[PDB]
């Protein structure tokens, strides 16, 4: 999905 | 943090350790944040807009260590939970990434300065310091890519501040960052924020006052060649900030 500096607390993470 | 050097609650005061209780009972850690007032927390609203429900986080000052206590550490609930209205994101970039917190022991009470809290000031409107500028960066973000734990100690780095005519090159972000945003870096690329450490403190001397430059935001990769970290550029957001505490 994403990683990284915006992405914490994310289901897509 | 990638790079840098361990520190401690003392060199950090105004540094807030956000945390989020799952269904189950389990507390994880989401994000930092900055003390801005005795009641008032700030941090980024990416941290938050997945699980924006107020009574899941918990929110800590005077804290050195994630998983053990520090003397003379706070513990608060969240009292109100303000995102901005037009956060948005893209495959890289967050926008209007900025949030309060408005923080409250379970006695009612707000922080209470100490050698290991204190508040942090805001930048004045459209002030910021000079790119080349070397600032402070705090958190308990991951140190190396191979990390699935964050770190026990609080961590630092020094980056400088890009110009934004330097960060909208082509292999940087191009036209993906804008004027609402402040990118930072350090020169040899050695040395980064990174995943965890969202939300937290970009802090650079203006006037030779201690002063909140930026939040951190967002970036490609940590410490990667020509990718600085963004931040959210605090002195744009001012009016926002008064209006909504």
């Amino acid at each position: 999905g994403x990683l990284g500096r915006g992405c914490e607390n994310h289901r897509c993470l | 943090i990638i790079g840098g050097e361990f520190t401690t609650i003392e060199n950090q005061p105004w540094f807030a350790a956000i945390y989020r209780r799952h269904r189950g009972g389990s507390v994880t850690y989401v994000c930092g944040g900055s003390l801005i007032s005795p009641c008032w927390v700030i941090s980024a609203t990416h941290c938050f807009i997945d699980y924006p429900k107020k009574e899941d986080y918990i929110v800590y000052l005077g804290r050195s260590r994630l998983n053990s206590n520090t003397q003379g550490e706070m513990k608060f609930e969240v009292e109100n939970l303000i995102l901005h209205k037009d956060y948005s994101a893209d495959t890289l970039a967050h926008h209007n990434d900025i949030a309060l917190l408005k923080i409250r022991s379970k006695e009612g009470r707000c922080a209470q300065p100490s050698r290991t809290i204190q508040t942090i000031a805001l930048p004045s409107m459209y002030n910021d310091p000079q790119f080349g500028t070397s600032c402070e960066i705090t958190g308990f973000g991951k140190e190396q890519s191979t990390d699935y734990l964050y770190p026990e100690q609080l961590k630092m780095t020094v980056v400088k501040l890009i110009s934004h005519r330097e960060c909208q090159q082509p292999h940087y972000y191009g036209s993906e960052v804008t004027t609402k945003m402040l990118c930072a870096a350090d020169p040899q690329w050695k040395t980064d924020s990174c995943q965890g450490d969202s939300g937290g403190p970009l802090v650079c001397s203006l006037q030779g006052r201690m002063t909140l430059t930026g939040i951190v935001s967002w970036g490609r990769g940590c410490a990667l060649k020509d990718k600085p970290g963004v931040y959210t550029r605090v002195s744009h957001f001012l009016p926002w900030i008064r209006s909504h505490t």
